[PDB]
């Protein structure tokens, strides 16, 4: 079975910065890809990163310039790095694989 | 063989060449940015005692890769119908022997399988290697049946060694497809039986055509008929392979 | 060639025979028990996104191995000195050729190399079967350069072939050896690299015996030379192999 | 860094069973083999079991029809069951993989 679980988040005022953390399970973590989406309470979904197992990495067009996704080997461990948030990301992020799914945390933004 | 139809392949070669440019050319306008690994599983100790965990060597970005393999093509067409190469290409067609169809297939069909078997979830970049080896030697089989032998005089032996020399890559296949000894409850999906089974078919038309030709019946004992067989079944393979993988893996972007 | 110097092949083959029975059977009576494992990695999911833990498929032992590519030579030796079969032998030996030795080989080499690849570290099925099938080209290649060709008409292209061929798998020893990309801190023996070196170099000994054989010499014009050649190098080789696995790995017991 | 870590044994009576277990480390464990081995206080070594990562179990002579080494994939265990001991098994058992050495563990077996 595989079982992904992350922690962070929570609430933050506007020019603050926050590092997710998600950790994996029983699969080969040095080849598989990782990826991190985005849900806001009235919306359908979004990207937010890859990490493509190898090093490479691709945004979704509108978080560039202002976030980072980073994996750790040898550990299992997959970080993102939040910097100058504004008043609009208030949601709930997920950590994803090939359809393995995980409970996702709330990113709360102030004014 | 007369002038004229050796004329004639000239505008035939010319309108391959162009179709397969402006397939290449609308693939690398509109694909996305997709990749697939080549991996590497070291030892820690004595030759069988203790492994580690497999890491990622290299890369293989996926457009590029079609792109190469339909400009390969689109190259050696327009080659051919220049001016002191087609001489030469006449005159070897008098002969009853080519020779630029070898050269370009044995770095074309080599590149299909490679992706193909890649596709289905092979990484080593040995097994990727042996694979492009056993490819360039089917055809390199093929080339020295055309050049030592003659229609209707009931030789077939390098034929028969490339059929053997050519049916490792699809039991490697096999074998990933049917996965014995795994644990996992995931099923394949519908488009990489598609593509495994429309390839099959078409390497076993190639391989007909190449049969009837030499066998020398009443109606194939013209030399032009396979010529013209090659050329179509070339432009055929390289188009219905190029957009299966671009609608399913390259599209959502 | 005449009757005595065909004459003296019967003892001659019949002596290498016992030799390598008698090895054989030594092997097999003194060897302990050890395994080597072929392996691969699923994926769960997409062509491209996740991947499973490497699960162990086969296991080879080394002895039975070793035993089966001793036993294979001896049984040919075996054949060839009997009754009608000698006359056959014969028969084609006049006519510059001989086929027992490409069906022996394309099977015991195959087998020398699996072996040796096996032990430096590759454990993916595909990658063996594919270093099979490159290997049986190669020597396939070698008998239609017999086959097709006559010495001192300066025709050298299966030749050519098959060294193209034959240097797949040996690029891809060296990838491994050198290892790049890895994360670990333990070092190779030293057997290794004795049995990696002293085989390139029987193996570049066969190529040059074909080559100066065809090229037709004032000495080597004459083909039981080339014959002697091939049959005392395939004796030393194999036992230069069978006993190097065995004191290193299979010894401690 | 590969670290093996066993647990269990202490001092029983001549009739008794044990069950002793090693956990493994940043390695492939479903491939690679590995070994118990024992030494008592004022001999050398000895062997005791192999695994081969496939199945497949040899034993050392003397501990035949009495000890059964078994293995558990998605979790790196390994588990050794002694039964039917005896007044000369006193010793201290190491797990063993290619030379990446644990710190043993101490058998008792009294009258
Ligand atoms: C790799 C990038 C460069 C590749 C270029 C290879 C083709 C170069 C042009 C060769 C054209 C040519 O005239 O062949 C030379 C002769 C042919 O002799 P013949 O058939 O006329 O009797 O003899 C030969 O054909 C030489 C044999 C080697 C050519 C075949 C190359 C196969 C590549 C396999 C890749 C694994
Ligand atoms: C893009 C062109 C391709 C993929 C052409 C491939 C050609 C073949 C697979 C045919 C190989 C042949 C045989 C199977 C046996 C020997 C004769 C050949 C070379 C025509
Ligand atoms: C046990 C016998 C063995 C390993 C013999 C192997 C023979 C070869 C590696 C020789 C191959 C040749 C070439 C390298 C090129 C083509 C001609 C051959 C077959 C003699
Ligand atoms: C050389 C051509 C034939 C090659 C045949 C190779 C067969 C490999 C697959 C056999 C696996 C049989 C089942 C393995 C045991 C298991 O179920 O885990
Ligand atoms: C050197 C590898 C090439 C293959 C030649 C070796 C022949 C044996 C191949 C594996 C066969 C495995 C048989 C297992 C029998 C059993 O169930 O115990
Ligand atoms: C087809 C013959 C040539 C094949 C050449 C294959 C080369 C594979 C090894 C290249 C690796 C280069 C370094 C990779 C980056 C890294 O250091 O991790």
């Amino acid at each position: 079975m595989v079982q992904l679980v992350e922690s962070g988040g929570g609430l933050v005022q506007a020019g603050g910065s926050l590092r997710l953390s998600c950790a994996a399970s029983g699969m080969a973590f040095s080849i598989s890809r990782m990826e991190w989406h985005r849900q806001a309470p009235g919306n359908e979904r979004e990207l937010v990163a890859r990490i493509t197992g190898g090093g490479r990495t691709t945004y979704g067009d509108s978080v560039k310039g202002r976030f980072t996704i980073s994996r750790d080997n040898a550990k299992s461990m997959v970080y993102l790095q939040m910097n100058s948030l504004k008043p609009e990301d208030t949601a709930v992020y997920y950590c994803n694989t090939g359809y393995f799914w995980g409970q996702g945390t709330q990113v709360t933004v102030s004014s | 063989p007369t002038v004229k139809e050796i004329k004639s392949l000239q505008n035939f070669n010319r309108i391959a060449g162009v179709f397969h440019l402006l397939q290449m050319l609308a693939v690398l306008a509109l694909a996305n940015d997709f990749a697939l690994p080549m991996t590497g599983t070291y030892l820690n100790g004595p030759p069988g005692t203790t492994f580690s965990a497999p890491v990622v060597i290299l890369e293989t970005p996926v457009g590029l890769a079609v792109a190469l393999f339909l400009g390969l093509s689109a190259l050696f067409h327009f080659i051919v119908s220049s001016g002191n190469f087609f001489k030469r290409y006449s005159a070897s067609l008098m002969k009853n022997q080519n020779i630029f169809r070898w050269v370009e297939y044995s770095l074309s069909s080599s590149v299909m399988i490679v992706l193909i078997a890649q596709i289905c979830g092979i990484a080593d970049i040995v097994a990727l290697l042996a694979i492009f080896g056993v490819n360039a030697s089917m055809i390199l089989f093929g080339w020295l049946q055309e050049k030592y032998t003659q229609p209707k005089d009931g030789d077939l032996l390098p034929f028969w060694f490339g059929c053997i020399a050519g049916i490792v890559p699809w039991i490697g296949l096999l074998i990933y497809v049917i996965a014995p000894g795994s644990t996992s409850d995931v099923a394949v999906p519908g488009f990489v039986y598609g593509i495994i089974i429309s390839l099959f078919l078409f390497f076993n038309s190639f391989a007909l055509v190449q049969y009837l030709q030499y066998k020398g019946k009443g109606k194939w004992s013209n030399y032009l008929r396979g010529e013209r067989a090659y050329i179509v079944l070339s432009l055929v393979a390289k188009s219905a392979l190029a957009w299966q993988i671009f609608s399913g893996t390259l599209i959502p972007a």
